[PDB]
């Protein structure tokens, strides 16, 4: 105890094992010792200071990826009164971007403590020279806290070297601690903007490389009034819905969206409408991918096929059917549009309600109700999008338009003729109640608990 | 719900779940027999690939899916509103489209849309849907009050809250009674904070899409 | 406005993806690493992530909730690679044999060993409750999926420099299956940072190492 020197039990170089030291017993979190590297990389060093060479034991943070803070605190024990200072001589190794602080405290048999030593952030990468001295006189409890953080917080040590007196002249200082946890601050949600005449090549921000995450840029594709936008693509390359481009056609405060493309491979082309096309970057800050190109070319009606005149119907995929299939019970237009709804309803209060305005093949008109059965009554019905018959009854004759003499037969259609020779018609007024809506149709029971 | 109790088989027919690639993703309210309506805001970015994305009709409990009342069909097309925003997340509805027509079974029955001129009172208790698909009663509240109650955002009148005002028991539609029968007065769309006070929570209003759902449905 | 949409009902996991079988955690008192399914009695993970004692936790989809479909397993052996460079981390693949088989069913099942290296541009499922936040520490107890094709030798040497050997190649995630078309080809490995600029993912691939998982697993059973 007294005859123990204190040099050889604060000193200490544990490349075989730890010396006379009071390390942690209490706290929880237990040191460990590195013999110049281990697992999870870029911890710290690769050596120590003394051998240096893929063999050095040195004392650091006693794991990597911690999944949360635990306080790491170095003891010690009083020593012999000395009346000089205590010269401390050590070299850190700290490094990381969620570094934290560490402290050094000096208790006694009080309940009082000090802090007034504290560092953090990254001190080069190699062995910081560092000196400290000691204005404790006979009781001190000394002891060297830390904290072990997230990810990227290892920090080093190595060549304790407390010795008494005060040593020589420490020119040996820290050049420059560069605060890494903010690296650069990413705010500048810049970059291009409102595009011009047809300068179409242009980089969205970083283009000729991967592009960095937390990056919210717009390109607002304007032209001449009159002039639609085009959005070809010769490459295209995002990742999934975390990266996508929210393509808007606003033009005002109402944004409308035309698509919405992501992921690989090369999407089909965009054909605005309006005069400003809206291009926003949406991006994630996880696995960032190359980028994509943009070449607008304005013009004229880009996209949508020109529709043919001189009597010729263009259904609504672009397909022209000029009298063959003008709602006579064919599918040539894919998309529904050549066989849409050509029946209707007029003065009608409700939506199942009204007149039995009927189209044959371009001009609406009415009907008669000469041979009107419950058979066509379901019929048109079912046509008109609602349930079964309820009820039908005329009321008068209101218009001498074209009507239509609707018939029955068994091969499912029914016959029409739009013949004008009737005397008194009987406008139906179709009274047809709805379909089988969300109403319960199991056997459910009454089970009120 | 988490406190919602179990319904009955078969008592809501029109409550589907939406799988993404062999996954539920979001719910759905089945309108015709080809097209249904799911939120936007949880199908963006994920109608390029319509062929990944699968919906089991009829679905009631996940364990139970060797049961014959669960039809699965895919999907072939995904079509989301043209007003739709993930900055201002404004009308955030979207159809999907079914690849093979289904037959209305006892389990699978269409959900009757919310006519246009009919506002939804306040006040109004009618419990929602969409393993076990529990249900719990929600009444609907007014545009005033879920405004001042969460001031952050602005919501406007193409949305409707309907919650609990204490909190506590908060894809799914908005089904309410109204005659003898269930109307789709709104989609389960989002929520700040699950199982805390002063969270009735914001559902997009579907009586002022009456038209867009329609269009679609021939 | 749904701008935080986290109030779904029964079903419908809070913001996470599912349906992943072969996808295990890796349990030490905390979640810290991924796994890989590929037996019922194997789990495949990284060199880095070899630990003293880990509790295989199979089925598990919320690492704070019982759902009442996880399977604990504790960890019989594990047999790292024998060429397994410590300093350039190469070789980053390890075994895990359970103590107990397995119950497959329809969520723990096992996934199909790769037969062909995977070309540029394929689609691969990665799954893993890894940081979603390039700044910080945002690590969530939800699970999170993420596709990528596969980028080309090219440029996945030209973003490391002397780091990418013949087993890699760019594409709590330290572990995680990278399942291509239904093959297992990539595992996670390391990465320059939080997704930094001009720094993909670095994954070790399988199929170099299907022989030596053939050769441990029947030299082990």
């Amino acid at each position: 105890s007294s005859e123990l020197n204190n040099y050889e039990k604060i000193n200490c170089n544990f490349e075989d094992g730890f010396c006379f030291w009071v390390q942690d017993l209490n706290d929880d979190n237990e040191w460990e010792r590195i013999q110049g590297s281990t697992f999870s990389p870029f911890t710290g060093p690769n050596f120590d200071h003394t051998f240096g060479n893929a063999s050095g034991f040195y004392i650091s943070t006693p794991t990597g990826p911690g999944g949360r803070q635990e306080r790491v605190g170095l003891l010690s024990l009083p020593l012999d009164p000395t009346l000089e200072p205590a010269c401390l001589s050590f070299w850190y190794h700290m490094y990381g971007e969620n570094v934290h602080k560490l402290s050094i405290n000096i208790s006694n048999d009080q309940n009082m403590e000090k802090t007034v030593f504290q560092k953090e952030g990254n001190y080069g990468d190699n062995w910081n020279y560092g000196q400290v001295t000691l204005n404790e006189t006979v009781k001190f409890k000394v002891a060297f806290n830390a904290f072990k953080n997230k990810i990227l917080s290892d920090i080093a040590l190595d060549d304790i070297s407390l010795t008494y007196g005060i040593c020589n002249g420490s020119l040996y200082p820290e050049p420059t601690l560069v605060p890494t946890p903010p690296p650069e601050l990413p705010t500048d949600c810049g970059g291009p903007f409102e595009l011009w005449e047809p300068n179409t090549t242009f980089s969205s921000t970083n283009f000729p490389n991967s592009y960095p995450n937390l990056a919210f840029c717009v390109w607002i594709l304007n032209a001449q009034k009159g002039k639609n936008i085009q959005l070809h693509f010769q490459e295209f390359d995002l990742e999934n819905i975390n990266d996508v481009v929210e393509i808007r056609d606003g033009e005002e405060a109402d944004s409308l969206l035309l698509a919405v493309y992501t992921g690989p491979g090369p999407v089909k082309d965009v054909f605005s409408t309006t005069n400003r096309m809206t291009v926003l970057l949406i991006t994630n800050d996880v696995l960032a991918r190359g980028g994509f190109k943009a070449n607008f070319t304005t013009g004229y009606h880009l996209g949508i096929p020109e529709p043919c005149k001189a009597d010729h119907f263009q259904c609504k995929n672009g397909e022209c059917v000029p009298l063959v299939n003008l709602c006579d019970g064919h599918l040539h237009c894919e998309d529904g549009s050549d066989e849409a709804d050509c029946v209707r309803f007029f003065n009608g209060t409700t939506n199942n309600n009204g007149l039995v305005r009927f189209r044959i093949q371009s001009i609406w008109h009415t009907a008669c109700a000469e041979n009107w059965t419950t058979q066509i009554s379901n019929d048109v019905c079912q046509l008109l999008g609602l349930g079964s018959g309820n009820s039908s009854k005329p009321i008068f004759p209101t218009d001498g338009g074209p009507f239509v003499k609707l018939n029955t037969a068994p091969d499912g259609h029914l016959i029409l003729t739009p013949s004008q020779q009737c005397l008194q018609d009987s406008l139906i007024r179709l009274q047809c109640n709805h379909k089988s809506c969300g109403k319960k149709l199991a056997a459910q029971d009454i089970t009120p608990k | 719900i988490v406190g919602g109790s179990n319904a009955k088989e078969g008592a809501w027919p029109w409550v589907v779940g939406l799988y993404y690639g062999g996954r539920l993703l979001c719910g759905a309210s089945l309108v015709s027999s080809d097209w249904l309506v799911s939120a936007a805001a949880c199908v963006y970015g994920r109608n390029l690939e319509p062929s990944k994305w699968t919906a089991i009709l009829g679905l009631h409990m996940k364990s139970n899916l060797t049961s014959p009342q669960t039809v699965p069909r895919l999907i072939d097309e995904i079509v989301i509103n043209p007003h739709y925003n993930r900055r201002r997340k404004d009308n955030a509805i979207a159809m999907m489209h079914l690849e093979f027509k289904v037959n209305y079974t006892d389990y699978i029955q269409p959900i009757c849309l919310p006519e246009e001129n009919q506002v939804f009172p306040p006040g109004r208790n009618c419990s929602i849907a969409g393993n076990i698909l529990q249900e719990a009663d929600v009444p609907l509240l007014s545009n005033e009050r879920c405004q001042q109650q969460m001031p952050e955002y602005n919501i406007t009148e193409n949305m409707i809250c309907a919650g609990y005002e204490e909190g506590g028991i908060d894809g799914g539609p908005l089904m309410c009674q109204e005659n003898n029968r269930w109307f789709l007065a709104g989609v389960t769309s989002f929520g700040y904070k699950c199982a805390l006070p002063n969270r009735p929570g914001v559902y997009a209003r579907v009586s002022r899409f009456t038209e867009w759902i329609q269009s679609f449905l021939h | 406005a749904p701008f935080d949409d986290d109030d779904k009902i029964v079903g419908g996991y809070n913001c996470e993806e599912n349906s992943v079988p072969y996808q295990v955690s890796l349990n030490s008192g905390y979640h810290f690493c991924g796994g890989s399914l590929i037996n019922e009695q194997w789990v495949v993970s990284a060199g880095h992530c070899y630990k003293s004692r880990i509790q295989v936790r199979l089925g598990e989809h919320n690492i704070e909730v019982l759902e009442g479909n996880e399977q604990f397993i504790n960890a019989a052996k594990i047999i790292r690679h024998p060429q397994y460079d410590r300093k350039t981390l190469n070789n980053d693949i390890m075994l895990i044999k359970l103590s107990s088989r397995a119950v497959i069913n329809a969520r723990v099942s096992t996934i199909s060993l790769p037969t062909a290296p995977p070309a540029t541009g394929t689609k691969c499922l990665i799954s893993g409750w890894g940081n979603t936040a390039s700044s910080g520490a945002d690590y969530p107890d939800e699970l999170q999926c993420l596709d990528a094709p596969v980028l080309s030798q090219a440029k996945c040497e030209a973003s490391y420099p002397g780091k990418i050997t013949s087993n890699m190649f760019c594409v709590g995630d330290s572990g995680g299956p990278v399942v291509c078309n239904g093959q297992l080809q990539g595992v996670v490995s390391w990465g320059d940072g939080c997704a930094q600029k001009n720094k993909p993912g670095v994954y070790t691939k399988v199929y170099n190492y299907v022989k030596w998982i053939k050769n441990t697993i029947a030299a082990n059973s």
